[PDB]
């Protein structure tokens, strides 16, 4: 439990340890989806003003 | 409002894509100015608040600032990394904000340099403000200051070129009306980098000082009508940044500029078009053109992002159909639970 | 013209559409994706290519193919000679009206948009519930592969010539360049035999090695010629490898029925071809119905 | 030459043998010396009646 808490507080160690196709795919999908959601909100709000 | 989301999208795009592969697909406003050319005054006039540090001829802008103007209940400025609100309606808070911005400029400076290439995103809210994103850049110096790094001029040029790399970026050149176009290199660089002129906009400062200097009307008319300059831009505008004092209020400068142009003999003689002057006309034209380009670009980007996300999802199904996508934190939680299970086993 | 059995229309439409797009599908999509040994990456590339092509190019080709087939039947019937009883005075008028009618022809604009979604959902399926469908896809793949293989053999034969046994029977002698190509073929044969999973692309040091062995035979060959011969040899080898895969995948339906993903007999190509064949059948039927109903009224109006 | 080593190494891999370039160079030196000596011996036979 002590080791896990120390590892949790250090994200850099996680990045070095977590390297894989599954990890990168999940991270990229999260970032792309987050950007897309912001774009949808921006477009809808822009078009609803008029 | 809308521009707040657009500014946020640009910030996340820069973080997600370090390179300009995707950042070069959206319109942007690029501002380049010389030393003591009134670039800070013009940016302050558009923002309707003096938020940048002022110095007696010294380039206080030691780091680029991404100033965003949006719609808000009160005229306040908020940092991206800090939630401490600063009220621009009070002069005391304005002075504190200027000191905070200068402190941030010095903190971001790396070792061995004087001007850092990092850009700080600042959201300046206010009722009735134009919905657009502005970029502040250090002034171009003909002679390198002894107190600055030898590559400060090169860094400023590189930052301006990187910003201008976007084919949809709008160029906003700022110079001095008392200096001829042949004595400044910035105007030559702007013309060279935009042979078409489909997005170049030129802003001339200290027009009142130039008029008080008995400037030739032919040169002013040619600059405004795009005759002397070989490049053919969409249009040219002239604004007055006051008498040059670093303590003059924005409201007094704007009122004086309007009165000066109303009583100016050049405008009443029809030498210069009445809609080619004042900051209000320039701001409205820039905002409408920038917004229309943004609308078209964002539609294309949204479709491309949806298709790209679909490809990533399809790859996930093909490779890992019976698994669930989790972020770095969730994977850590799953890994530790498996460890505890093995301990029990 | 509307009194023809629907089966005849479907057969003509299916064959014409398939041959119109077979070259583009195989060369521009199948070949680039088949290079990778990773099934997941292979499938992902195929799906991305399919979406890009279907959303913009597929409806245009389908409309042109369907209109061309209608033109063939219509124009022929205008000019079918009914033996010695055929009249010739009306032929001139028939041709004049036919040309004017063709110019005024205009296909429905909404058909392209509707069909885009129709075939998109049809191709999205990835499950073959019928044993006979799996066998039909194998046969369809074999016919397509054999046609491409025959073209590859013709190009190879042109560059090299007949076998020494055959050339002796026909009394034909190979040219000096033809013999040079034959020696290069033997070198590529040994290279491919040693490395059965060699990448399609080439490297400069590989050319050097091959050229040295040619000099050992007293033959000087430019690197450009070696690259061209290697491309043809690799294409022929890959087609033969696919044929062997088809033989192995012939009895692989039972393994696929249990979702034996761990099994190395991942007949991804058979599934993809089955999707194409199913899509063609749906497209042929849909075009036949549209031809029989949608465009008949427009033809009558223009006449 | 380096490309000669590559060719030789590839033919060794075709036989399922991996050999470092240093070993190939050493073997080539000994082989060339033996070949040259045999060539000189043949030259002596030709030069016997010369």
């Amino acid at each position: 439990k002590e080791v896990l808490e120390d590892f949790a507080e250090d994200g850099e160690k996680k990045i070095k340890l977590l390297t894989g196709k599954r990890v990168q795919l999940a991270e990229d999908l999260k970032k792309v989806r987050e950007i897309q959601e912001k774009l949808d909100a921006f477009i809808e709000a822009l078009h609803q003003e008029k | 409002s809308l521009i707040d989301m657009y500014s946020e999208v640009l910030d996340v795009l820069s973080d997600y894509d370090a390179s300009y592969n995707t950042q070069d697909h959206l319109p942007r406003v690029v501002v380049v100015g010389d030393q003591s050319a009134g670039k800070t005054s013009v940016l302050e006039m558009i923002a309707q608040a003096r938020i940048f540090p002022r110095g007696s001829g010294e380039m206080m802008t030691r780091s680029p600032v991404k100033v965003t103007l949006s719609e808000g209940p009160h005229h306040v400025a908020l940092f991206k990394d800090s939630s401490r609100e600063f009220d621009l309606t009070k002069e005391e808070d304005l002075a504190a904000l200027r000191h905070e911005i200068e402190l941030r400029m010095r903190k971001n400076v790396k070792e061995g340099c004087t001007v850092s290439p990092e850009t700080i995103s600042l959201n300046v809210k206010g009722p009735g403000l134009q919905r657009m994103v502005l970029v502040d850049l250090p002034g171009v110096i003909n002679t390198v200051t002894s107190g600055m790094a030898p590559d400060t001029k090169e860094t400023i040029f590189s930052i301006s070129k990187a910003y201008m790399q976007n084919p949809n970026a709008i160029i906003l050149c700022i110079q001095d009306g008392s200096v001829d176009a042949e004595r400044s290199i910035v105007t030559d660089l702007v013309s060279q980098m935009d042979p078409h002129g489909r997005r170049t906009i030129f802003v001339l400062t200290k027009v009142d000082l130039a008029e008080k200097n008995v400037a030739s009307p032919s040169r002013i008319q040619q600059i405004i009508e795009g005759k002397l300059f070989p490049m053919k831009a969409l249009g040219y505008f002239a604004v007055v940044t006051g008498k040059g004092n670093s303590s003059e209020s924005i409201e007094a400068i704007r009122e004086y500029e309007e009165e000066f142009f109303q009583n100016s003999k050049l405008l009443k003689t029809s030498m210069l078009k009445a809609h080619q002057v004042t900051t209000r006309n320039l701001s409205l034209a820039v905002s409408d053109c920038f917004w229309k380009m943004v609308r078209e670009s964002v539609e294309q980007q949204a479709d491309s992002f949806k298709a790209t996300r679909f490809n990533l999802e399809t790859e996930w199904k093909n490779n890992y159909p019976r698994l669930r996508e989790l972020d770095r934190n969730e994977l850590f939680e799953k890994a530790k639970n498996e460890i505890l299970d093995e301990v029990i086993s | 013209l509307s009194q023809v059995t629907p089966k005849h229309w479907e057969e003509i439409l299916q064959q014409s559409l398939w041959e119109r797009v077979s070259t583009h599908v195989i060369e521009n999509i199948y070949l680039p994706a088949a290079q990778t040994m990773n099934s997941g990456t292979f499938n992902t590339t195929v799906d991305i290519k399919l979406k890009q092509w279907t959303d913009k190019q597929l409806p245009n080709k389908a409309v042109e193919v369907a209109w061309e087939t209608l033109q063939e039947e219509f124009s022929r019937f205008m000019t079918e000679p009914k033996g010695k009883e055929h009249d010739d005075i009306f032929d001139k008028l028939k041709e004049a009206v036919k040309e004017e009618s063709i110019k005024r022809h205009k296909w429905n604009d909404f058909a392209e948009d509707s069909l885009r979604v129709i075939q998109h959902n049809a191709l999205e399926d990835r499950s073959i519930s019928d044993k006979q469908q799996w066998d039909a896809a194998i046969y369809f793949m074999e016919e397509a592969l054999q046609a491409r293989l025959k073209d590859t053999e013709n190009a190879i034969e042109n560059m090299v010539g007949p076998d020494w046994k055959k050339r002796w029977l026909y009394w034909k002698n190979r040219t000096q360049e033809q013999c040079v190509h034959n020696e290069t073929k033997n070198e590529l044969e040994k290279m491919l035999k040693c490395n059965e999973e060699h990448p399609a692309y080439l490297a400069s040091d590989e050319i050097t090695t091959v050229r040295k062995n040619l000099e050992s035979r007293g033959v000087e060959v430019d690197p450009s010629l070696i690259k061209d011969t290697w491309h043809q040899v690799y294409r022929r080898h890959f087609l033969k490898t696919a044929l062997n895969h088809c033989n192995l995948c012939r009895r692989g339906f039972y393994y696929y029925q249990r979702h034996f993903v761990d099994s190395e007999l991942e007949c991804n190509d058979v599934v993809l071809f089955w999707r194409i064949q199913r899509m063609l059948a749906i497209t042929a039927n849909t075009l036949r119905q549209q031809l029989t109903n949608t465009e008949v009224r427009r033809l009558e109006k223009n006449v």
